[PDB]
């Protein structure tokens, strides 16, 4: 007996298909998340701004109480 | 101890004489008003006979 190259086929690779889909985002998902950083972020943002206020006229007034100076 | 005090807020800016001490309002650093002020006269121009120019 002769033995060659022998062939093999069980499922043939599969050739040519679209491994490519799209995760995660989709469109409209993503753009509540946005907007939703957004209006979270100016918020506790501005609470910080009206805190520093009641360092503000506090530093100063220090200015004002010293007059020796 | 009763000299305990809180600032709260602000000064605001408070007003109050209790000494004066002479006054004290009028001093600046002025010295000459310069001839007052300029002689100006009101009593309303009537038409005035001819123009000055050559032509009337």
């Amino acid at each position: 007996x002769x033995x060659x190259x022998x062939x093999x086929x069980x499922x043939x690779x599969x050739x040519x298909x679209x491994x490519x889909x799209x995760x995660x985002x989709x469109g409209y998902s993503m753009f509540a998340v946005g907007i939703g950083a957004l209006l979270f972020g100016y918020w506790s943002m501005m609470k910080w701004n009206r805190e520093r206020r009641r360092l503000q006229i506090e530093d100063f007034e220090a200015r004002i109480a010293l007059m020796p100076l | 101890k009763x000299x305990x005090x809180x600032x709260x807020x602000x000064x605001x800016x408070x007003x109050x004489x209790x000494x004066x001490x002479x006054x004290x309002x009028x001093x600046x650093x002025x010295x000459x008003x310069x001839x007052x002020x300029x002689x100006x006269x009101x009593x309303x121009x009537x038409x005035x006979x001819x123009x000055x120019x050559x032509x009337x």
